[PDB]
């Protein structure tokens, strides 16, 4: 299940491309914040599934101080709390022997400031969609099964669209209304 | 654990090779989808190990 | 109801599965109440007002 | 169940008559708090049917400031407690960087601030009353099925009395002594 669709399309949808694991072929025309220990980073990235840095006394930074209530949350052992106030504590000698850090506390906070959504409650399927690939280049015109088309232009979609319509057995599908962007979504989530 | 791995259905176009496999018991017959396949169905040896 | 009956729980609740791979085949809670009869069928309208 | 009243009754006992759920329909003649995040206001407002504004900066108001007493009886979970405190740490740094906040922490004071008095442990009807309108117009007169009458009066009251005491068999109430609004409200519960 092989898709072509305009360049400008697949720029926009790259972000909800990545998050249903699409893979994207695309041709062009023309502060952070880090944790305190790599324990609670690793169980942070395994609940949520973001990536976190760790802090290794780099440079005056923001540092995120997880409190006791998402330390109960995130069902972490009591030696991740002694090493987390411990690296706390160190950081207390550090900045005294003359860098902000931030209580975070609530889940809410935590999610509206980094990271990604949780997770739906819904039976785990094989694979989140059934394509593969979407492109937008001629040099795997042949590998494509279907194709999208909107009335926004690349200077290559003409070509392409001609090398694709040449297909015995092609789907065709046009937008004409409405949102591009969301009726795109709406096909790869129902091909 | 107490499947059918290897069956004889009909005469092969080799006559040499009449086997069937089927790993957990799964038919090859039926096409199937990755999107929602697979969802509540077990085997044996999984559920008594589960 | 299959998913609300799983899926659904502030704490950790018992449940058991059934060998057959369809919705509704478990028993959940501590008592063994089997679901099953809450899965819909047309020739004796079992699970519904009828 | 249809029942015709002098205006002034209605007036007196509209709270009344809204409390029991009987619509009202009548002819004339001729500062408030807000809680620190909307789930304790959602949460608040299940159990005592009393809606609650939530706190928006917009000026120095009066803020109710839920406390871990009342945040253990409404079953509130972690997380809400956690964004409360969140919002409180806020607005401490606000007042800080130079608004009043009480911290209720009584069950009694809360109800004898704001709000409707706690719920009765009686089985659940499928409707309070039997009546559903009381209306004190001449343009439904054929829609009621009784009357109430009482030595008050109101200036279209004796055509209405007229129009409706010639229907064939309709129900007649008097009072006479005591208080009208106990005997309409004791009449309106039986009838």
């Amino acid at each position: 299940a092989m898709l072509l669709a305009p360049g400008d399309v697949i720029k926009r949808s790259s972000e909800e491309l990545k998050q249903r694991q699409i893979q994207i072929n695309l041709i062009d025309w023309t502060g952070r914040w880090v944790v305190l220990t790599e324990e609670i980073a690793r169980a942070i990235e395994s609940k949520y599934g973001t990536k976190i840095d760790v802090y290794r006394d780099e440079v005056p930074a923001q540092i995120i101080e997880v409190e006791r209530s998402l330390q109960k949350e995130l069902g972490i052992s009591r030696e991740g709390v002694a090493e987390q106030t411990e690296r706390l504590r160190d950081l207390r000698r550090k900045e005294k022997s003359g860098i902000t850090i931030e209580g975070v506390m609530s889940q809410k906070k935590l999610l509206s400031m980094i990271g990604g959504v949780e997770r739906k409650m819904a039976p785990i399927g094989a694979r989140e969609s059934a394509v593969m690939l979407v492109s937008n280049s001629i040099k795997d015109v042949v590998r494509a099964t279907a194709y999208f088309t909107a009335p926004t232009g690349d200077p290559h979609w003409k070509e392409v669209a001609r090398e694709a319509s040449k297909k015995k057995n092609i789907l065709a599908y046009t937008s004409t209304g409405g949102d591009v962007k969301t009726e795109f979504l709406h096909l790869i989530d129902h091909l | 654990w107490a499947t059918i791995d290897v069956e004889y259905r009909e005469p092969a176009p080799y006559v040499h090779a009449q086997r069937y496999i089927r790993y957990c018991g799964i038919d090859s017959r039926e096409l199937i989808n990755p999107t929602t396949y697979g969802i509540g169905m077990t085997y044996h040896c999984y559920n008594e190990m589960l | 109801l299959n998913d609300y009956l799983l899926y659904m729980y502030n704490t950790r609740v018992q449940v058991n599965y059934g060998p057959t791979g369809e919705p509704l085949d478990f028993q959940i809670g501590r008592n063994q109440y089997d679901c099953n009869v809450f899965r819909a069928d047309f020739a004796t309208g079992t699970g519904y007002n009828g």
